[PDB]
């Protein structure tokens, strides 16, 4: 529906295929373009409105499939394949250099990256020890000097202690049958035999694996996951070097920039005390990759984002070297 | 209306098997539609009313009444029979046995009147062959 | 294009758009403050005779804050070819 | 060497042909193709009363490549228990295609129908439409099925694909419906789409792979964890998947199920 394909066929195949759903509108696909074939819609309008449309328009008559807009997206959202392989994978392309990683030794499965990261590209798991293998202790009930008064069942903290509780009948003139301990379940609190009337009961007193994994297509290198380990497990590196400017005045709090940030670098603070003033706009450069959205959705231009590297080795070719160099400001 | 449609077994379909599939006790026994009177008051409709059954395999009518054998929340039954059998999934599942329970259909209120045996069956258009 | 459009048959006239609008709201103090404007201003869309009238829509950046402002949908941002 | 057959009109009344296939063919002239006999229901019929027949003959029926040039949706059992050689479908098949193959390789263009691969023990199937039920399953009764070979079906399939599969590799690209690898004992299962109940059921052993959605799942499963970039079988799978372990309903049971983290995140306790 909303996916876009632009192929051609020959003696070298090439296929431009555009993922809607991983669209961030940045416009950048539509500023590197040397034949302005892609037409970019409006910012804000695609994330905060319903639109039938898809993100981005590529005009058939104009893409030559030349790949420099799958290079430049720093979402994934577009891959350019050369009989059936992507670019990201042929050394003639110039690849932007940029990387996610948790070092698995070190990853305490804490998970407060994967609550943390914009993207929900982390899945962080966790195998607990089994609760009997954190307490020690033994436990006893005498069934012959237990009177089934039901104080111990009702006490315990965890439900370990089970009645075989019943009606008595003239055929079974008793209230129970059975008394049981599921040792399993057992923390050895010793509230049970304490609380016993006849004194029946008897009581005296393994590292968390897991694994750990980034999602390369949905994470966008925002840096989140280095900040926020209490380890320091997580390593990022990002595609771009860059400055955010904010006039505070200009800004008249829309929230527009706030939602359409993919990286949570934005935001409203709330005030601690009554009468307390803050920041209208505050941001924190350690999550900014530099993308762009934030400024294009901005109707009074009270954000802007300049751009000062793209992390790539020396291009070669000058087309290339020429486009990429026309995102620097 | 979205709801399920089960179908099978009351002894009143039996009893009328058994004295005649040509007789009015018969349209009386299986040209039926069992429902919650919660769902009867839902669509609109009382004891009697006629309902329009349609899924993704035919459609049929038949008479609204309420169950007295309780159904699960938007489920209802039709009783085994020609009127069950315009509706339910022929398809197998290539195990010879079609899927004669628990099938998604639409129903609505009709003012149009239930068909009576021989009446139902010209729906299928028998040709003459010898 | 994706452009601003107004049904003003829909419309109450209740000002949400006219005041949440950031462009609206930086050329005009009274709106940014919740009020119509009495000083003499050019803002995107203002209510004039009980409904909501575009003047000036290249002033518009098609963000979408007007959109969610209006809960019988008399505002709205789509194709206007 | 290539052997053309070229359908003509098909019956409606069901051809069964277990007699097209590479052995069969292999050292006969074209005259004695024609007369190779096939059931038309009933009765006895030649090849030639529902096919004419060209090209070139050939001794070995590893040199033999079959051409079905057009729609043969009501003809049953091609290529039953070949040993080597091929076959092309350049249209539909009905029922049982390649059923207890041992070796070469059948390409069906369009659908086939229940039973393809049943009992297969070698060779390639592949299929560029949709599937019915039992694709690589087992015989009425037999607790024995499938023992190797792969099959690929690059559209749908329906139920119970590799039912009591023994071996070998089943590949769904599209979507399943119910019960797929039922009674598993060893072998692989990769379904790239979805499926909507019951995957693994009542399997002892063998591992299925879901990349796609399972709508609903089995409590006789035990929770592993996930694993990520998994290889089953010499098959890299990129990703994260939950890792499951059953049927335990099962005495002894080894089976294994990997579904995609993406969006199984409802069947993971
Ligand atoms: S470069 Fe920005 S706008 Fe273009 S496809 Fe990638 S995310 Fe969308
Ligand atoms: S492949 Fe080259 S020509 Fe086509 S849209 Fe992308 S940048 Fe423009
Ligand atoms: S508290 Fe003592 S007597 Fe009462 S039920 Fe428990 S064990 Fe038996
Ligand atoms: S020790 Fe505490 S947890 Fe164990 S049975 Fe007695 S009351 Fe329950
Ligand atoms: S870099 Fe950002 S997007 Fe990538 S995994 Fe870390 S937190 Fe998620
Ligand atoms: S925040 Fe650090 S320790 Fe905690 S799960 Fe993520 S990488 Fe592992
Ligand atoms: S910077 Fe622009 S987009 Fe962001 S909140 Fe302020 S006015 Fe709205
Ligand atoms: S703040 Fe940084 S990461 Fe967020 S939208 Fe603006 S440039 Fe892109
Ligand atoms: S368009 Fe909607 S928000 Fe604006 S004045 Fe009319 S009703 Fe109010
Ligand atoms: S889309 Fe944004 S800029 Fe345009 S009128 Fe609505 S709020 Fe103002
Ligand atoms: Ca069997
Ligand atoms: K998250
Ligand atoms: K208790
Ligand atoms: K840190
Ligand atoms: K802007
Ligand atoms: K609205």
């Amino acid at each position: 529906g909303k996916n876009i394909t632009v192929e051609r066929t020959g003696e070298e195949n090439r296929r431009l295929i555009f993922q809607d759903c991983l669209c961030a509108v940045c416009g950048l696909c539509g500023e590197i373009c040397p034949v302005s074939a892609i037409e970019v819609n409006p910012t804000g309008a695609m994330v905060r409105t319903e639109q039938e449309k898809s993100k981005i328009a590529i005009d058939e008559n104009k893409c030559v499939l030349c790949g420099m807009c799958s290079s430049i997206c720093p979402f994934q959202a577009l891959d350019l394949q050369i009989d059936g392989t992507s670019i990201k994978e042929l050394a003639e392309y110039p690849k932007i250099i940029k990387s996610a990683e948790i070092d698995d030794e070190t990853c305490i499965q804490c998970k407060a990256c994967e609550t943390a990261c914009p993207q929900d590209a982390i899945t962080i798991t966790r195998e607990l020890p089994e609760r009997k293998d954190l307490v020690t202790g033994e436990i006893e009930i005498d069934k012959d000097t237990c009177i089934y008064c039901g104080m111990c069942e009702e006490m315990c903290p965890v439900d370990a202690i089970e009645i075989d509780h019943q009606t008595p009948s003239s055929a079974s003139p008793v209230v129970a049958t059975d008394i049981r301990v599921d040792e399993d379940k057992c923390v050895h609190c010793g509230i049970c035999k304490r609380i016993c009337p006849v004194d029946a009961i008897m009581q005296v007193c393994p590292e968390v694996t897991g694994t750990s994994y980034i999602d390369p297509e949905l994470c966008v290198n925002c840096g989140w996951c280095q900040e926020i380990c209490p380890v320091d497990a997580a390593t990022v590196t990002k595609p771009f070097e860059g400055e955010l400017i904010i006039d505070q005045d200009t800004c008249q709090a829309c929230e527009t920039c706030v939602m359409v940030c993919p990286c949570n670098v934005l935001s409203f603070p709330k005030p601690e005390k009554p009468g307390e003033k803050t920041t209208k706009l505050h941001k924190d450069e350690r999550f900014c990759i530099y993308c762009g959205a934030c400024e294009r959705s901005c109707p009074v231009t009270a954000i802007t984002v300049k751009r000062n590297r793209i992390n790539t080795t020396p291009i070669r070719s000058k087309a290339w070297k020429n486009a990429f160099d026309s995102l620097l400001k | 209306m979205r709801v399920i449609l089960n179908t099978g077994r009351t002894i009143w379909q039996g009893q009328a098997i058994e004295s005649g599939k040509d007789l009015k006790m018969y349209v009386d026994a299986a040209a039926i539609i069992q429902m919650n009177p919660e769902m009867m008051k839902q669509l609109g409709i009382a004891e009697g009313d006629n309902v329009k059954v349609i899924s993704e395999y035919g459609d049929v009518v038949v008479k609204a009444v309420e169950a007295k054998e309780p159904l699960p929340e938007g489920m209802v039954y039709i009783p085994m029979g020609p009127w069950a059998n315009r509706v339910i999934r022929p398809y197998t599942d290539s195990t010879a046995t079609p899927s004669f329970k628990n099938i998604p259909v639409e129903i609505i209120p009709t003012d149009e009147e239930v068909l009576d045996m021989p009446t139902l069956m010209k729906v299928y258009g028998k040709v003459g062959q010898i | 294009a994706i452009g601003l459009k107004a049904y003003p048959e829909l419309c109450h006239g209740c000002g949400n758009c006219v005041i949440a609008c950031p462009v609206n709201a930086l050329r005009s103090p009274e709106v940014a403050g919740g009020k119509g404007p009495t000083d003499d201003v050019e803002i995107i869309m203002i209510v004039e005779d009980g409904v909501v009238n575009i003047k000036n829509p290249d002033l518009c950046g098609k963000c979408g804050t007007c959109v969610e402002s209006c809960p019988v949908d008399a505002i709205r941002l789509e194709e206007l070819e | 060497s290539e052997i053309i057959l070229t359908p003509k009109e098909q019956p409606e009344v069901p051809l069964e042909a277990p007699n097209i296939k590479p052995d069969v063919f292999a050292g006969k002239s074209i005259e004695e193709i024609k007369n190779i006999q096939i059931m038309h229901g009933n009765e006895v019929v030649k090849l030639g009363d529902f096919f004419e027949v060209s090209g070139e003959p050939a001794d070995a029926p590893e040199d033999i490549k079959i051409i079905i040039d057009g729609d043969v949706y009501n003809t049953k059992r091609i290529g039953q228990e070949m040993t080597a050689g091929e076959i092309i479908v350049r249209g539909n098949v009905n029922m049982y295609v390649g059923a207890g193959m041992k070796g070469g390789k059948i390409t069906v263009e369009g659908n086939a129908g229940s039973w393809a691969g049943q009992d297969m023990r070698g060779g390639e199937i592949e299929i560029l439409g949709d599937a019915g039920d039992y694709v690589g399953s087992s015989y009425r009764g037999d607790w024995r099925g499938m023992s190797g070979g792969t099959i690929t079906v690059h559209g749908n399939a329906d139920n119970e694909i590799g039912e009591y599969m023994n071996g070998g590799k089943i590949i769904i690209k599209g979507d399943v419906n119910i019960m797929p690898g039922i009674h598993m004992n060893n072998g692989l299962i990769i379904i790239e789409g979805n499926v909507v109940a019951r995957a693994g059921g009542e399997m002892a052993g063998g591992t299925i792979v879901v990349k796609g959605m399972m709508q609903e799942f089995l409590a006789g499963f035990k929770y592993l964890g996930v694993e990520k970039d998994i290889e089953v079988d010499g098959e890299e799978l990129p990703g994260a998947f939950y890792k499951f372990e059953g049927d335990h309903a099962i005495k002894g049971a080894k089976g294994i199920v990997y579904a995609a983290v993406g969006c199984n995140g409802h069947i993971a306790p």
